[PDB]
C-alpha cells in the first residue's frame, strides 16, 4: 500500500532551504557514527564477558 | 596591641613558626607574600597562614583571616615583618607566607604539631 | 505596605505624603486611601520589621517615586491625545 | 574548557527537590536563584526564559559533595526548617537557602565574629536567613530565637561534633527529624586510622539516642572525610 | 508532679502549670502522644500567665540578660506576681535556676521531666500564646535574631554597600532612557523644522532651542536678537531665520505644539533626577570607601564594586584579578573615568595599569576593615601614581 | 478528571513549578544531540545516560557573563549561537573529525556490501 499510491491522492514532499538540509545533513552523520561506536562497545563488553 | 590580631603568638611558638618557615624555604614549600598567600587559600594547597602584626596599615591583611575561616585553615600573628623577611630568605619585609600542602614531605610531622599549636591558642 | 497597597500611583503618592514610619501615626490618608484601609496601614507602621533610614536615604526615595507620579501623567495625556487623533483620522475605525 | 558564559544550555530537575541539572557539553549541579541577577561567591549563574539558576562547587561545599557522591538522601526540602551549625560566610547556607524556597527557614550559627558580618550582610538579601551569631556549644544561650526545626546539618569541625549535635537536637529537633554530619576523621582524632574514626563517631550517634541510616566517603573532592544522615526519635 | 515550668520565647515570658505525667514512660511510643498530641497536651498543661514584650529595644534587652543567666527585671515581675510563696519551677538553664533561687525562695530544677515538657510547650507555642501578642511569634524570632546578632558583631548600618551598586544599574538605565527619548524629541520638531536638526549639534542644547521657539511663523525681530544671545554666534541666528522663512517641513497644529512641549519638558526633568542621583553616589562613596573613591574617583570606584559584587568581595580578590574587572571598559587603560596629572606613553600604557589596579587592591581593604574610614592613605597612593607617571614621562 | 490533568502539566512544588514545554522540531533536535555527545570528542569520554527517553520537565538557557571571567571563560558574541545545534555547525575542531569518521565508516559500508 505504500508502494502504490492514487495521483489524486499522494501529497507532494516537503520543501525544504540550504540553511535547513546543512543542519538535517549533520544530524544524520552524527546519528550514524554514534550507532556505529556504541555498536562496536557491545562486542567488546560481550568478549570480556 | 590591635584587638583584630587576635591570634599573637608569644616568644617561644614563634621561634618554633619561624625555624619551620626556614625548613620549608628549603623543600620548595613557601609562598611569600599576600598576594600569592590568597591563591594558596583558593587552590586549597596551604599548610597554615603566618602574618606579620606590626603591618603600618593592619588592613592590608585582614582579608586573609576571612579566606582561612571558610577553608577552615590556622593562622596566626607574628611581631615583626623584619623577622619573618629572613625567615622566608627575602631581603624584604614579608607580610604574609603560606606554606603548602606537598604529598610525601618529611616535614608532616613538624606541620601537625605546629598546627595543633595553633589551635589551642584558639581554645 | 507593598503587601497591603496594589495600586502602583497610590503606593508612590503615600511615600511622597509621608517619609517614615513615624509621620504615618499623625499624617492623613483620607484623600488617599479608603478609611479602613488607612487603618491598616496605619497600624501595621506600629509593628515593623525594617530598618531606620538616613535622611539622604529618604530623600533619595522621594525624588525616584516623583519621577513615577509624573511619568503616570504625562502617559495619560499621551494616551488623551492619541483618543483625540485617531477620532480625527479614522472616526469610523474607532466606533468598530 | 568548561561552561563558557554565552552557551546554550539545558536545565532539568534532580532526583532530590530543590536541585537541578544543568546539562551541557559539562554537566553542574544547580539551584534556583532566590535573589535572582546576583553571585554570591563568584559562581556561574544560568538565566532562563524571570529565572535563574547559581551553579554549586562541589570543592567549597560538603553538600553538593554528598551529592554528587550518590547519597540516598539529603532530607533538606522546600518548606522546611533548617537548623545550621557552623555557617562560616555562607556559601553553603546561601545554596541552602535557595533548597528550602520563600517558605523554608534556615537557621545559621556562626560563633566568629568576622565571619558573623558576613552572615548578617548574606541575610539582609535573603529573607529566610535568621543570622545567629553565638557558640553552638551552648543551644540554652539562643534558645529564645529557635523553634522546632526538621532537619540539622553540622560542619562545625570539633573533636566533640557528636557531644554538639545531641545537645542541639535534644533542644530543637523534632520527633521524626533528621540531621546531617560532616566527618573530618583528623580533627576527631589524628593518631586513629580514618576509617577506625568514621565507626566510633557512629557508635557514639547510638548512645546519644540517634539512629544513623548511610554514610558515605567525599573521595573525589575530599580526603578521609565522610557525611552521616540519620533520624531522631524515629515514629513508630 | 504538679511543677511550674518558666518558657522564654522572643516575643515574652510564658509561665505554665503542668497537672499530672506519666515520667517513667514518657519517652515510650504509646505514653509519647501525650505531648505530642495537641488535644492531650491541653489536658495537662495549662498557661496562667504571660507577659509580652513592649518593643523590639524591651526584647534585646531580655535576650542578653537570658544568654547571660541573669535575671531580668521584667522576668522577675512575672515570677513574684504570679507565683505562689515549697515550689517547684523548671528552667532551661542550671544558671538561671541558682539566680532565681538566689532572688526568690523558689527551687529550680533542670533535669527530669522537665526537659521533655519544654519540648512539647516549644512545639506547640503559637496554639497556646494565640492572639495574645499583636505581632507573630514567627516575625519576632526573625526581627530579635537580626538584632541579637547586629549588638554581638558591632554592626555600623552607614558603611553598607547596597544603594551604591542599586545606583549604578539605575544611573546606566537613566542614559539609556534618556538618549532614547531625546531622539524622539528630536525627530517630532525634525517634521516641523527639518534644518534646524543640521545646525545645532548637541542634544541638550537642541530642546532648549526648541522650546525657545515654538514655531518657525514666528521668529523675527527682537526674536533674533535673543536667539543671537541663545545661540553660541550671531551669525548661525540669523541663518536659522532665514532657514525658518523658507523651509521644507510641515505646519503644526495647536494641539501638536502642547503635546511636543510636554513631552520636552519631561525629557529634561528625567536628566535632572539623573544628575542629582549621581551627586548622591558621591556622598554614599565617600562615607563608604574614602580611600578608594580618593585614589581612582568616586565613578570608577562604585563601578568597581558593582563588578565585584560587594566592596567585601573586591577586598578579597588578588591585585591580578583587580584588574580583569576593568578590563572590558578599560577603567584602568582609559586615563584623561579617572584623572591624573600627567600622561603615560603608548610603550608603558600597561605597566602604569597594573600598578594602579595594585593600589586599588590596597585603598579596598583598608576602606572595607578600617574602624573608622579615612581618605588620608587614598591620597597617599594618589601621590605614588603620580611619582610613577612623572618617573617614565621624563625619564626620572 | 481536571485534577489529575492539571496536576500532571507541572512538575510541582518540589521543583518550584517547572512546566512541561511545547516539543518542537527544534527542540527536539537539540535533545537529541545531546543524548549523542559521548561521539563527538574521540578523547572525551562520559558516563552513560540516566534515561533512555527525554525528560518530561526542562527549560532552555544561556550562561550569564562574569566580570572576572573575562579572560577565562567567555565566548565572543560573533560565535554565540542561538541552538546547540548551530554551535556545533560552527566549530571547526567537530567538523573535521565527524567527516573523517562518517567517510570511514561509508567505505567499509561499500566494501562490505561489495
Amino acid at each position: 500500500k505504500a508502494g502504490k499510491v492514487p495521483k489524486d491522492r499522494r501529497r507532494p514532499a516537503v520543501i525544504r532551504e540550504p540553511h535547513e538540509r546543512k543542519i538535517l545533513a549533520l544530524l544524520d552523520a552524527l546519528s550514524t557514527v554514534h550507532s556505529q561506536k556504541m555498536k562496536k562497545a557491545k562486542e567488546q563488553r560481550h568478549l570480556h564477558n | 596591641v590591635n584587638p583584630k590580631a587576635y591570634p599573637l603568638a608569644d616568644a617561644h611558638l614563634t621561634k618554633k613558626l619561624l625555624d619551620l618557615v626556614q625548613q620549608s624555604c628549603n623543600y620548595k614549600q613557601l609562598r611569600k607574600g599576600a598576594n600569592e598567600a590568597t591563591k594558596t587559600l583558593n587552590r586549597g594547597i596551604s599548610e597554615f597562614i603566618v602574618m606579620a602584626a606590626d603591618a603600618e596599615p593592619l588592613e592590608i591583611i585582614l582579608h586573609l583571616p576571612l579566606l582561612c575561616e571558610d577553608k577552615n585553615v590556622p593562622y596566626v600573628f607574628v611581631r615583626s615583618k623584619q623577622a619573618l623577611g629572613r625567615a622566608c630568605g627575602v631581603s624584604r619585609p614579608v607580610i604574609a607566607c603560606s606554606v603548602t600542602i606537598k604529598e610525601g614531605s618529611q616535614l608532616k610531622q613538624q606541620i601537625q604539631s605546629i598546627q595543633q599549636s595553633i589551635e589551642r591558642l584558639l581554645v | 505596605l507593598g503587601k497591603i497597597i496594589s495600586d502602583n500611583l497610590t503606593y508612590c503618592k503615600c511615600l511622597q505624603k509621608v517619609g517614615d514610619r513615624k509621620n504615618y501615626a499623625s499624617a492623613k490618608l483620607s484623600e488617599l486611601l479608603p478609611e479602613e484601609v488607612e487603618a491598616e496601614v496605619k497600624a501595621a507602621a506600629e509593628i515593623s520589621m525594617g530598618t531606620e533610614v538616613s535622611e539622604e536615604d529618604i530623600c533619595n526615595i522621594l525624588h525616584l517615586c516623583t519621577q513615577v507620579i509624573e511619568i503616570s501623567e504625562y502617559r495619560t495625556q499621551l494616551y488623551e491625545y492619541l483618543q483625540n487623533r485617531m477620532m480625527a483620522i479614522a472616526p469610523n475605525v474607532t466606533v468598530m | 574548557r568548561g561552561n563558557q558564559s554565552g552557551k546554550n544550555v539545558m536545565v532539568e530537575p534532580h532526583r532530590h527537590e530543590g536541585v537541578f541539572i544543568c546539562r551541557g557539553k559539562e554537566d553542574a549541579l544547580v539551584t534556583k536563584n532566590l535573589v535572582p541577577g546576583e553571585s554570591v561567591y563568584g559562581e556561574k549563574r544560568v538565566s532562563i526564559s524571570k529565572i535563574e539558576y547559581r551553579a554549586w562547587n562541589p570543592f567549597r561545599s560538603k553538600l553538593a559533595a554528598a551529592i554528587l557522591g550518590g547519597v540516598d538522601q539529603i532530607h533538606i526540602k522546600p518548606g522546611a526548617k533548617v537548623l545550621y551549625l557552623g555557617a562560616a560566610s555562607g556559601t553553603t547556607v546561601s545554596h541552602v537557602s535557595d533548597i528550602v524556597g520563600p517558605d523554608g527557614l534556615v537557621y545559621a550559627v556562626e560563633f566568629s565574629h568576622r565571619s558573623g558580618r558576613d552572615l548578617i550582610n548574606l541575610a539582609k538579601k535573603r529573607t529566610n536567613i535568621i543570622p545567629v551569631i553565638e557558640d553552638a556549644r551552648h543551644p540554652h544561650k539562643y534558645r529564645m530565637l529557635i523553634a522546632m526545626v526538621d532537619v540539622i546539618f553540622a560542619d562545625v569541625a570539633q573533636p566533640d561534633q557528636t557531644r554538639i549535635v545531641a545537645l542541639n537536637a535534644h533542644t530543637f529537633l523534632r520527633n521524626g527529624g533528621h540531621f546531617v554530619i560532616s566527618i573530618k576523621a583528623n580533627c576527631i582524632d589524628s593518631t586513629a586510622s580514618a576509617e577506625a574514626v568514621f565507626a566510633s563517631e557512629v557508635k557514639k550517634m547510638q548512645q546519644e539516642n540517634m539512629k544513623p541510616q548511610e554514610q558515605l566517603t567525599l573521595e573525589p573532592y575530599e580526603r578521609d572525610h565522610a557525611v552521616v544522615v540519620g533520624v531522631y526519635r524515629p515514629p513508630p | 508532679v504538679l511543677l511550674h515550668v518558666l518558657f522564654e520565647h522572643a516575643v515574652g515570658y510564658a509561665l505554665l502549670a503542668l497537672k499530672e505525667v506519666e515520667e517513667i514512660s514518657l519517652l515510650q511510643p504509646q505514653v509519647e502522644e501525650s505531648v505530642l498530641n495537641l488535644g492531650k497536651f491541653h489536658s495537662i498543661v495549662r498557661l496562667v500567665a504571660f507577659c509580652p514584650f513592649a518593643s523590639s529595644q524591651v526584647a534585646l534587652e531580655n535576650a542578653n540578660a537570658v544568654s547571660e543567666g541573669v535575671v531580668h527585671e521584667d522576668l522577675r515581675l512575672l515570677l513574684e506576681t504570679h507565683l505562689p510563696s515549697k515550689v517547684l519551677l523548671g528552667v532551661g538553664d542550671p544558671k538561671i535556676g541558682a539566680a532565681i533561687q538566689e532572688e526568690l525562695g523558689y527551687n529550680c530544677q533542670t533535669g527530669g521531666v522537665i526537659a521533655e515538657i519544654l519540648r512539647g510547650v516549644r512545639l506547640h507555642f503559637h496554639n497556646l500564646v494565640k492572639g495574645l501578642t499583636d505581632l507573630s511569634a514567627c516575625k519576632a524570632q526573625l526581627g530579635l535574631g537580626h538584632s541579637y546578632s547586629r549588638a554581638k558583631v558591632k554592626f555600623n548600618v552607614n558603611r553598607v554597600d547596597n544603594m551604591i551598586i542599586q545606583s549604578i544599574s539605575l544611573l546606566d538605565q537613566l542614559d539609556k532612557d534618556i538618549n532614547t527619548f531625546s531622539m524622539r524629541v528630536r525627530e517630532w520638531y525634525g517634521y516641523h523644522f527639518p534644518e534646524l536638526v543640521k545646525i545645532i549639534n548637541d542634544n541638550a542644547t537642541y530642546c532648549r532651542l526648541a522650546q525657545f521657539i515654538g514655531n518657525r511663523r514666528e521668529l523675527n525681530e527682537d526674536k533674533l536678537e535673543k536667539l543671537e544671545e541663545l545661540t553660541m554666534d550671531g551669525a548661525k541666528a540669523k541663518a536659522i531665520l532665514d532657514a525658518s522663512r523658507s523651509s521644507m517641513g510641515m505646519d503644526i497644529s495647536a494641539i501638536d505644539l502642547i503635546n511636543i512641549e510636554s513631552f520636552s519638558s519631561r525629557v529634561v526633568s528625567l536628566s535632572e533626577y539623573r544628575q542629582s542621583l549621581h551627586t548622591y553616589l558621591r556622598s554614599k562613596m565617600s562615607q563608604v570607601a574614602p580611600s578608594l573613591s580618593a585614589l581612582i574617583g568616586e565613578a570608577v570606584g562604585a563601578r568597581l564594586i558593582a563588578h565585584a559584587g560587594s566592596l567585601t568581595n573586591l577586598a578579597k580578590y588578588p591585585a591580578s584579578t583587580v584588574q580583569i574587572l576593568g578590563a572590558e571598559k578599560a577603567l584602568f587603560r582609559a586615563l584623561k573615568h579617572s584623572t591624573f596629572i600627567g600622561r603615560a606613553a603608548a610603550k608603558n600604557k600597561g605597566r602604569i595599569s597594573r600598578y594602579l589596579a595594585n593600589k586599588c587592591s590596597i585603598a579596598s581593604r583598608i576602606d572595607c576593615f578600617s574602624e573608622v574610614p579615612t581618605s588620608v592613605f587614598g591620597e597617599k597612593l594618589r601621590e605614588q601614581v603620580e611619582e610613577r607617571l612623572s618617573f617614565y614621562e621624563t625619564g626620572e | 478528571k481536571k485534577r489529575r490533568k492539571e496536576r500532571q502539566k507541572t512538575a510541582g512544588d518540589g521543583w518550584f513549578g517547572m512546566k512541561a514545554p511545547e516539543m518542537t522540531n527544534e527542540l527536539k533536535n537539540d535533545l537529541k544531540a545531546l543524548k549523542m555527545r559521548a561521539s563527538m570528542d574521540p578523547k572525551r569520554f562520559y558516563k552513560k545516560n540516566d534515561r533512555d527517553g527525554f525528560p518530561k520537565y526542562f527549560q532552555i538557557g544561556t550562561i550569564v557573563d562574569n566580570p572576572a571571567d573575562f579572560y577565562h571563560s567567555r565566548i565572543p558574541k560573533k560565535q554565540r549561537k542561538r541552538t546547540i545545534v548551530e554551535e556545533l555547525l560552527a566549530d571547526s575542531e567537530f567538523r573535521r573529525y565527524n567527516r573523517r569518521k562518517y567517510s570511514e565508516i561509508m567505505a567499509e559500508k561499500a566494501a562490505n556490501a561489495a
